[PDB]
RNA sequence: GUUAAUUCCGAUAACGAACGAGACUCUGGCAUGCUAACUAGUUACGCGACCCCGGUCGGCGUAACUUCUUAGAGGGACAAGUGGCGUUCAGCCACCCGAGAUUGAGCAAUAACAGGUCUGUGAUGCCCUUAGAUGUCCGGGGCUGCACGCGCGCUACACUGACUGGCUCAGCGUGUGCCUACCCUACGCCGGCAGGCGCGGGUAACCCGUUGAACCCCAUUCGUGAUGGGGAUCGGGGAUUGCAAUUAUUCCCCAUGAACGAGGAAUUCCCAGUAAGUGCGGGUCAUAAGCUUGCGUUGAUUAAGUCCCUGCCCUUUGUACACA
């Protein structure tokens, strides 16, 4: 069981929408930039948000996101 | 000459805060000064009963304090350690010098 | 040499009770009362005997010194703590006792017991536990 | 004498010489680490003590 | 050559004690033949020289490692207390029979008194056990 | 001229054994006495198994002394067993060719993951209300 | 031996399986067999990772039951050891051959469940388990309260199973089982 | 129900047939020569020693708990 | 639809939200990278001892270092990547690379229990006693009592075992007390043993202690006999703690040697370092673990599903129940 809550996904959609320039398709890439541009206190939920990121970038990628 | 600095305490961040500051004070005034050692840690365990009385599903409590010890070797005469150790002093860290 | 011999003994006369040749000797003695696998190893080692063999290969005035030895635990080199009469009441003599008057100093000291009506005589007279046991849970398949 | 007899007891063993040092009572004793304290008010003093519950 | 440590042990001990029964000077006591060696044990042993192998078997834990005084001795031959009834324990070694072992091997020499305590192995005791791992490599070879 | 010592640790779940390789003749040693007397001796094949794996010819200018602290007879036999092995690739790694190393870790990995990798299981602690780390005590109904 | 892997002194290699639904269930052909079936863990992690564990480790992990025995893999590695001896002494064959074809004329095909009940036929490493349980259950009844060793007893189990004499335990249990399912479809 | 009647020593007429049958088993083992012959466990073990010292059954692995023993070799 | 989850996707008279879960802290392996080490070791030497240049030495000391030891900042794993299923969203399975691709504990929402505790309190309300006391102390007994039944545990019913020697491996830990009168023990003698006597070390990585613990490994004795399994009961004796052991406080020696041949209906716990075997620490302790809580060794079978039984949670239906 890994599903994501509101608290990563509303987060990680505030943090696309806002930095949508700064972030990219490498995991450790935007990983590290979400932890320089977002106060998150914990490895495990930036964890959580840098992979909410990254797949939402593949959704881009792949299409339109509502 | 060889003065020893014992540093125990219960805190874990204050205590690196503490033995950070020895470290920069005895290199600000120029001393050979050893390595800070870590002594292995120490975890007072109590088990008890939650319950007051003894009736209801059978519980325990692991009750745990960890204490931590470090300590500092100096080659210094005693008025330099007295001036270190008399300033930026904290309670959660309970300093020993040893003379000899 | 492991084969039958002659003068093969299957049952032994030793202190009015029967000895199974078929057993080790070491441990066909400890069908007498009295002595036991401990004490038995002990007068085997202190009498120059190999107990590797049978208890029917061994022959008879081997075995009136085997007797002798275990009837005399003082005179033939055995210490005072293999004895289950250490410092007796009537005559005070360090000695082991052997399948008859065990039994008899037993009766006895029940019957001194008895004669005095001491607790520990009156548990035994009542057929109760004596050692500080506990008859709430155990103790059920004596009494019907 | 009634001196000499109020006094009487020896009171250098038992669970009984022995107390909590805040109820003064001579059950559930926690004589480790020099506590001498019952197990309910050590429940209810851990905080104050030190001890806190990581594992 | 070669040590005791690529010598099998199981027979070492065994060929230390035909060398113990080979010499026969040892000063055995007189109790040897009736003792019971712990408090945990239950029978007399079945080999009659038991006391020549146990002072192999002293010779070479102290050619291994010394300091061993009574209570080490009590401690490397404890075993299982069996209680019976109640659950069965550890429990050290009869002090009396390690104490006789070590003054015999100081009665001959073959180990040493060391300061702070304990018991050393002298020269000639690691003379004795390397030329006797020699024969038991030579044996074995 | 220049040491080649080569410090190599391998974990079991509290044994931990220290392999050290250096530049020698054909001899292996744990704790002072070679593989033939370590008492379980039914695991002499399973001490062995790289030495026939890998030939004589890979050991013979490697000597291997163990020191050796922790766990039990199975745990320290492993321990050993994948110390020396983890060592052997270390010293291929640093002192010849990498391919001749690539290649031993390939048949190593073919052969078993415990000569390289270690297990992460430990020993899961004992809860309140149970005789052990899963198992409860038994419950009474009426 | 760098090519060839040597189980003891018995080699990799001979190894006949006949019947064709247990060759990817009974791991002892080129890539599991070892030197001793004595090994660390983790087979038991995965659901068909079991499948994976060579028999003669399984039948080593089966083997100790009951309580006093459990933990003991040392020695029931030294009682397959002299079992395979025996094995080898009586029949002259290889063991593990002699194992495979006990497996393979022991194991069930068929047996009863519950959905009054109902035949189906098992799963081929279901078949290898009911197999291996069996024969270790015949071989310790044999050998509890009797002169007759464990090895002595799990040897004649695994050749009375080989051979299909009806002698074996578990060819019996078998038989009964056969004769239960088909006397409840 | 039922007592086991093992034999302790040798009888002659045993002892000529453990000389005679006995190297001609394949398992020569203490159990089944104790199933075979009505006699202890112990006194097969002793007559697999007596028979090793005799020099006409061969060792195949020792332990301390069961001892293997087989014929001659046929060549 | 999906998830361990009111966890999300998406429709939608809903929108904005809040507690719980999740998130959080600690524990455990991954680091040959950083910080450090004479209260821990490694490698090279100077020696000394032994065997025939080489090997061993926890026997000594030192030129570097943290790989083994310890604890701090950290980092590392997130469904990250591939191939399938699926509104192509939420998500699921397998696999390469990899130490982990589901470790465990704590905390744990609203509301309720006529649950337990007045025998934890100098937390406390009401009632009772209060001098021949229900206050307090002393001496003894009892809380252990025994035709019976129930519950949690320990020992076995054996040859996969018992006994005897040899060998070989840990970490949680604890250790000299306000009153407090009571610590852990190295080593040498006396004795079989429990133990006794002397000087030492330790307020603790210094000393016990390299914590030489058991099962297990090897070699004899046993031979299917309630037998060398088992140790219930009982007699005689010797010591330790305490003012006091009698109702044997506990420990040791000898001897007596019962049931028990795998246990009926019924019932308990569990699926990975898990169950189970096995031993070691703390609390109770002056003397003491057949209990409990932690820790270590060996270490599996079977399953990756289900509402069949027992219960729980959403939706609908029926109710003449609402101490339901």
């Amino acid at each position: 069981g890994r599903v994501r809550t509101k608290t990563v996904k509303k987060a990680a959609r505030v943090i696309i929408e806002k930095y949508y320039t700064r972030l990219g398709n490498d995991f450790h890439t935007n990983k590290r930039v979400c932890e320089e541009i977002a106060i998150i206190p914990s490895k495990k939920l930036r964890n959580k948000i840098a992979g909410y990121v990254t797949h939402l970038m593949k959704r881009i990628q792949r299409g339109p996101v509502r | 000459h060889r003065i020893r600095i014992t540093l125990t305490s219960r805190n874990v961040k204050s205590l690196e805060k503490v033995c950070a500051d020895l470290i920069r004070g005895a290199k600000e005034k120029n001393l050979k000064v050893k390595g800070p050692v870590r002594m292995p840690t120490k975890t007072l365990r109590i088990t008890t009963r939650k319950t007051p009385c003894g009736e209801g599903s059978k519980t325990w409590d692991r009750f745990q304090m960890r204490i931590h010890k470090r300590l500092i070797d100096l080659h210094s005469p005693s008025e330099i350690v007295k001036q270190i150790t008399s300033i930026s002093i904290e309670p959660g860290v309970e300093v020993e010098v040893t003379i000899a | 040499s492991l084969v039958i011999p002659e003068k093969f003994q299957h049952i032994l006369r030793v202190l009015n009770t029967n000895i199974d040749g078929r057993r080790k000797i070491a441990f066909a003695i400890t069908a007498i009362k009295g002595v036991g696998r401990r004490y038995a190893h002990v007068v085997l080692r202190k009498a120059d005997i190999d107990l590797t063999k049978r208890a029917g290969e061994l022959t008879e005035d081997e075995v009136e010194r085997v007797i002798t030895i275990m009837q005399n635990p003082r005179q033939y080199k055995i210490p005072d703590w293999f004895l289950n009469r250490q410092k007796d009441v009537k005559d005070g003599k360090y000695s082991q006792v052997l399948a008859n008057g065990l039994d008899n100093k037993l009766r006895e000291d029940l019957e001194r017991l008895k004669k005095i009506r001491a607790h520990r005589g009156l548990r035994h007279f009542w057929g109760l536990r004596v050692r500080g046991q506990h008859t709430k849970t155990t103790g059920r398949r004596g009494r019907t | 004498g009634h001196q000499q007899l109020y006094w009487s007891h020896p009171r250098k063993f038992g669970q009984g010489s022995r107390s909590c040092r805040v109820c003064s009572n001579r059950h559930g004793l926690i004589r480790k680490y020099g506590l001498n304290m019952c197990r309910q008010c050590f429940r209810q003093y851990a905080k104050d003590i030190g001890f806190i519950k990581l594992d | 050559g070669v040590t005791v440590k690529d010598v099998n042990q199981q027979e070492f001990v065994r060929a230390l004690a035909a060398f113990l029964k080979k010499s026969g000077k040892l000063k055995v006591p007189e109790w040897v033949d009736t003792v019971k060696l712990a408090k945990h044990k239950e029978l007399a042993p079945y080999d009659e020289n038991w006391f020549y192998t146990r002072a192999a078997s002293t010779a070479r834990h102290l050619y291994l490692r010394g300091g061993a005084g009574v209570g080490s001795m009590t401690k490397i031959y404890g075993g299982r207390q069996r209680n019976g009834v109640m659950p069965s324990h550890f429990s050290r070694g009869s002090k009396s029979v390690a104490r006789r072992v070590l003054q015999a091997l100081e009665g001959l020499k073959m180990v040493e008194k060391d300061q702070d305590g304990g018991r050393k192995l002298t020269p000639q005791g690691q003379r004795d056990l390397d030329r006797i791992a020699g024969q038991v490599a030579a044996a074995k070879k | 001229g220049p040491l080649q010592s080569v410090q190599v640790f391998g974990r079991k779940k509290t044994a931990t054994a220290v392999a050290h390789c250096k530049r020698g003749n054909g001899l292996i040693k744990v704790n002072g006495r070679p593989l033939e007397m370590i008492e379980p001796r039914t695991l002499q094949y399973k001490l062995l198994e790289p030495v026939l794996l890998l030939g004589k010819e890979r050991f013979a200018g490697v000597d291997i002394r163990v020191r050796v602290k922790g766990g039990g007879h199975v745990a320290q036999i492993y321990a050993i067993r994948q110390s020396i092995s983890k060592a052997l690739v270390a010293y291929y790694q640093k002192y010849v060719d990498e391919a001749s190393k690539k290649e031993i870790k390939d048949i190593l990995i073919q052969y078993d993951r415990t000569l390289l990798v270690a297990d992460p299981r430990r020993c899961e602690s004992k809860k309140f209300g149970g005789p052990g780390a899963r198992a409860r005590y038994q419950k009474s109904y009426r | 031996t760098p090519d060839i892997k040597l189980f003891g002194k018995w080699s990799t290699d001979d190894v006949q399986i006949n019947d064709i639904s247990l060759q990817d269930y009974i791991a002892v052909k080129e890539k599991y067999a070892k030197y001793l079936p004595h090994s660390a863990g983790r087979y038991a992690a995965k659901r068909f990772r079991k499948a994976q564990c060579p028999i003669v480790e399984r039948l080593t992990n089966s083997m100790m039951m009951h309580g006093r025995n459990n933990g003991k893999k040392l020695m029931t590695v030294r009682i397959v050891k002299h079992a395979f001896e025996i094995i080898h002494l009586l029949t002259g064959e290889n063991p593990l051959q002699v194992l495979v074809n006990a497996i393979i004329n022991s194991g069930p095909r068929e047996d009863s469940t519950r959905i009054r009940r109902q035949a189906v036929d098992v799963s081929p490493l279901r078949r290898v388990n009911q197999a291996i349980w069996l024969l270790c259950t015949g071989a310790r009844e044999a050998a509890f309260r009797n002169i007759k060793t464990i090895a002595e007893c799990l040897a004649d189990e695994l050749i009375n199973a080989a051979k299909g004499s009806s002698n074996s335990y578990a060819i019996k249990k078998k038989d009964e089982l056969e004769r239960v399912a088909k006397s409840n479809r | 129900r039922d007592k086991l009647n093992n034999l302790v020593l040798f009888d002659k007429a045993t002892y000529d047939k453990l000389c005679k049958e006995v190297p001609n088993y394949k398992l020569i083992t203490p159990a089944v020569v104790s199933e075979r012959l009505k006699i202890r466990g112990s006194l097969a073990r002793a007559a697999l020693q007596e028979l090793l010292s005799k020099g006409l059954i061969k060792l195949v692995s020792k332990h301390r708990a069961q001892v293997i023993y087989t014929r001659n070799t046929k060549g």
